[PDB]
């Protein structure tokens, strides 16, 4: 349903 | 600062240290605190300052959205002014994470930004905290979206000057100006077009890469796909 | 208490809305100061509290566990105080979030608790973050032990004279001391042997139960069967 | 490697 957005490691 | 006292290099070891703990309210201290010292911030230290605002500021954002959804719900029995009183002390501390972060990035990160690596991360990260700030905003709403908006154009126009179409931070980039179209600017096709666009640039510079460097602009790469499947 | 003005309703809301939010900290200070009110807690308000505080400690020893094998590891290169430091300032912290907790329970929720399963659940409660204390004593380290099995053994004694071997309570209460009885006290026998009775004398009484029962109480003896198997 | 300890819901 919300969109990918940058996901930080 | 309670950070005053403590050396830059004590603070990044314990930025680290916090990390492997899951204790990013502490590593959001330190880090904050290291930008304090006033140098600018080496790669690894701006990934150490992303990662610890992005963990703080994203427990926020969940917990937030699942008071909304609470309060959206009881206002279609009247249960008192709880869930809006409680809903509203999630949303100020969040906000007041953002208004930290982009203080920072103020004073000074941005201005003594000279790189493209450097100033474009700086203005994504700029563009990405007033995005979380709209995200909850409803009164000067639309002075938020637009000053989303031009960090995000500022940065979009240097990446695409000085940056590869497989650069992860131009990548990301792309990928979260796609989704401020997309969710925030009401712009659905807008944000299509940069996802397609950007994934499109990209396949055809992976033939210039190193295996690391493929397997870190794919990753970013898969992103855009996700999207582009969950809006087409 | 910053709670001091929230009516007690309030506060018990707050806590459910922070437990649906995964913000525990915030439901551990409502918890506090529905506690500090002065009226004893129901059932469900002592769940609250228990969730609230077992969510806040345990990221406590989760990170201080991370914190402690690194800094072990460390001193088998030279890195200087950082580790020892901020290993130190989470296990401050975890103390003080113990002792919080257990200056609720003496002042004044055991002295008021007349009923055999609000006063067992405190006894627990009060043996729990001894035990979380006595994870992190190195310096008092008998006598906070003394003071977790102490607590440990009162509950025993009242849950075996005041509730059936099936109740929830008293078999979280005997799967906790006999976590503490293997890991804080090294009595790993008296932890199989506490084990294995409360896991018999339970099965021989599930006939007794309701099918919603039976789930509770066979839900938690399978935690002492994994023990079981994790120690013979 | 550690035991169970009551896991609280
Ligand atoms: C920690 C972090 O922020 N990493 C990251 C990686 C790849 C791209 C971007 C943003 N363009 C950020
Ligand atoms: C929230 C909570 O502490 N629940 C619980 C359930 C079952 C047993 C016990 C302790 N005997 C506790
Ligand atoms: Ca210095
Ligand atoms: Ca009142
Ligand atoms: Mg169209
Ligand atoms: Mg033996």
């Amino acid at each position: 349903m919300r969109p990918r957005s940058l996901e930080v490691t | 600062g309670a950070m005053g006292s403590m050396e830059r290099a004590s603070l990044i070891q314990k930025a680290k240290l916090a990390e492997q703990a899951e204790r990013y309210e502490d590593m959001a201290a330190f880090m904050k605190g290291a930008v304090e010292k006033g140098e600018e911030l080496s790669c690894e230290e701006r990934n150490l300052l992303s990662v610890a605002y992005k963990n703080v500021v994203g427990g926020q954002r969940a917990a937030w959205r699942v008071l909304s959804s609470i309060e959206q719900k009881s206002n279609e029995e009247e249960k008192g002014p709880e869930v809006r009183e409680y809903r509203e002390k999630v949303e100020t501390e969040l906000q007041g994470v953002c208004d930290t972060v982009l203080g920072l990035l103020d004073s000074h990160l941005i201005k003594e930004a000279g790189d493209a690596e450097s100033r474009v991360f700086y203005l994504k990260m700029k563009g990405d905290y007033y995005r979380y700030l709209a995200e909850v905003a409803t009164g000067d709403k639309k002075r938020i979206i637009d000053s989303a908006r031009s960090a995000y154009q500022e940065a979009m126009d240097i990446s695409k000057k000085e940056m590869p179409p497989t650069n992860p931070i131009r990548l990301g980039l792309a990928l979260n100006f796609s989704v401020f179209h997309y969710e925030i600017a009401n712009s659905p096709e807008e944000a299509i077009s940069l996802a397609k666009t950007t994934f499109d640039e990209a396949m055809a510079d992976l033939h210039t890469l190193s295996e690391d460097s493929y397997k870190d602009s794919t990753l970013i790469m898969q992103l855009l796909r996700d999207n582009l499947t969950l809006w087409t």
